[PDB]
């Protein structure tokens, strides 16, 4: 059982958007919850994601598909993004990470 | 892809050297060491022509191919021999099978310090293998990467004491210590097995959800699932004999914990500085963190709550891991299996009440069921620590060894007293809230070595049904015996 992140590295200028999607995969299990995880540049802890405002959220539980998208890109974003997957049985897993560089 | 060459790649030679020694060791556990050094190597050559190149002849196929290929070349030159003669994956599930705890071996008998320190002078390498081959033969499920620090303990005291005054003095004793702890640390080490290799992940997640959880109360849920997910990933791979795959993914899981001290526990620091086998070896022994300030009363979630049923019926696991990680969050001063108990009461109640018209009144209570179930370990351990501090340890382990004795081979009810004895000696010494979680997490260890020693041979019917019965309920089973 696996979690894949696509992409790894993004970088994107002010203004613009981000989506970053994620599949539960090699497991028999269906999908239950999904968390999204902020780890900012030089931090030592990962913060949970409100998914409110630019935060959207678009969930596919037959194709076990989660995806996060972020409306409005400025530079305070620039930070490492993390999708976690928890199954109904509690397998919990998380993907590779996204590495978003906001420019200007 | 080579999968011997991305294990050897990130263990590194040398320790993907002693990983392969205790896995022929774990399975051939009759074969001469240098039986198994010649295995070693050729399997270590082979490796490196992967590493220097993927695509180089049969180093694309699997640990349990190659591995098997190599046991089996040997076997066809008793029921070992069968094994061989079948394919993969039939020949890992026939080896796995005859990993006999006990066939006896002869006790070791070490030769005398000066020659032994001697000895490792002369050949530090070899010297050290030998100890990890007799290790390994004689504890067959062995935590693999917990064998690597052990081996750079005994390292350590050959390293101190044969430049001491009095080797022996410095020595001998040392090393009784590591072949004390290392009997019980395999000791725990099978009763994981059992589990997972029996029941699978459910029994041995429940476990892991409430220990961690009792070390990580700050923690959110999630991550105390995704670390219990990692943990059971490289349990069960150890326990299978996926030896590499274990070490490799038990040094990523330290990495990730490290990487995330601040969302796990505020205790990491020190282990998080230290070396990649000594930083596991740390983190699986760090204290429970302070659990958080202010927390509420579960009532609320799991009694008061419209959604119970509800979130009970939508993802059962999900809702009772909730349970256990917020109950044992708040209550590192019980015993693992007390809160599994709790759990499996709780789950019962809701499955019992959510089927009635008005659920809500049918659980209502159910906290009030938990009080007895608390009560008896607590008397227990209160009794017992009572008579222990008024006999002695010798005293107190006679009055053991008559009782169990008298409930139910002399040999075994000697050695499980005396350890018995020495519970009471360890756990009674310590504060009251700290004395459940060391005498039943201990006592469940032994009682399933003596089921393991019962399974071998069994002679006796009370001790396999308790055995395996309920896990949770090994001990009030055991000790409720009558005469």
């Amino acid at each position: 059982t696996r979690v894949d992140q696509t992409p790894r590295t993004a970088t994107r200028e002010t203004g613009e958007s981000l989506t970053i999607n994620c599949v539960l995969t090699d497991t028999s299990y269906p999908l239950y919850s999904t968390y999204w995880y902020r780890k900012n540049p030089g931090s030592s802890n990962k913060e949970q994601i409100s998914i409110s405002g630019r935060y959207v959220e678009s969930v596919n539980k037959g194709t076990k598909s989660f995806s996060l998208r972020i409306k409005d890109l400025t530079v305070a974003d620039s930070a490492t993004y993390i999708c976690r997957a928890m199954g109904t049985n509690i397998w919990t897993g998380d993907g590779a990470g996204t590495v978003l560089t906001v420019n200007h | 892809k080579s999968e011997v060459a991305h294990r050897f790649k990130d263990l590194g030679e040398e320790n993907f050297k002693a990983l392969v020694l205790i896995a022929f060791a774990q399975y051939l556990q009759q074969c001469p060491f240098e039986d198994h050094v010649k295995l070693v190597n050729e399997v270590t050559e082979f490796a490196k022509t992967c590493v220097a190149d993927e695509s180089a002849e049969n180093c694309d196929k699997s640990l349990h191919t190659l591995f098997g290929d190599k046991l089996c070349t040997v076997a066809t030159l008793g029921e070992m021999a069968d094994c061989c003669a079948k394919q993969e994956p039939e020949r890992n599930e026939c080896f796995l099978q005859h990993k006999d705890d006990n066939p006896n071996l002869p006790r070791l008998v070490r030769p005398e310090v000066d020659v032994m320190c001697t000895a490792f002078h002369d050949n530090e390498e070899t010297f050290l293998k030998k100890y990890l081959y007799e290790i390994a033969r004689r504890h067959p499920y062995f935590y693999a990467p917990e064998l690597l620090f052990f081996a750079k303990r005994y390292k350590a005291a050959f390293t101190e004491c044969c430049q001491a005054a009095d080797k022996a003095a410095c020595l001998l004793p040392k090393l009784d210590e590591l072949r004390d702890e290392g009997k019980a640390s395999s000791a725990k080490q099978r009763l994981k097995c059992a589990s997972l290799q029996k029941f699978g992940e459910r029994a041995f997640k429940a476990w892991a959800v409430a220990r961690l959880s009792q070390r990580f109360p700050k923690a959110e849920f999630a991550e105390v699932s995704k670390l219990v997910t990692d943990l059971t990933k490289v349990h069960t791979e150890c326990c299978h004999g996926d030896l590499l795959e274990c070490a490799d993914d038990r040094a990523d899981l330290a990495k990730y914990i490290c990487e995330n001290q601040d969302s796990i526990s505020s205790k990491l620091k020190e282990c998080c500085e230290k070396p990649l086998l000594e930083k596991s070896h740390c983190i699986a022994e760090v204290e429970n963190d302070e659990m958080p300030a202010d927390l509420p009363s579960l009532a609320a979630d799991f009694v008061e709550s419209k959604d119970v049923c509800k979130n009970y019926a939508e993802a059962k696991d999900v809702f009772l891991g909730m349970f256990l990680y917020e109950y044992a969050r708040r209550h590192p001063d019980y015993s693992v299996v007390l809160l599994l108990r709790l759990a499996k009461t709780y789950e019962t109640t809701l499955e019992k009440c959510c089927a009635a018209a008005d659920p809500h009144e049918c659980y209502a209570k159910v906290f009030d069921e938990f009080k007895p179930l608390v009560e008896e370990p607590q008397n227990l351990i209160k009794q017992n620590c009572e008579l222990f501090e008024q006999l002695g340890e010798y005293k107190f382990q006679n009055a053991l060894l008559v009782r169990y004795t008298k409930k139910v081979s002399t040999p075994t009810l000697v050695e499980v007293s005396r350890n018995l004895g020495k519970v009471g000696s360890k756990c009674c010494k310590h504060p009251e809230a700290k004395r459940m979680p060391c005498a039943e997490d201990y006592l469940s260890v032994v009682l399933n070595q003596l089921c393991v020693l019962h399974e071998k041979t069994p002679v006796s019917d009370r001790v396999t049904k308790c055995c395996t019965e309920s896990l949770v309920n090994r001990r009030p089973c055991f000790s409720a015996l009558e005469v």
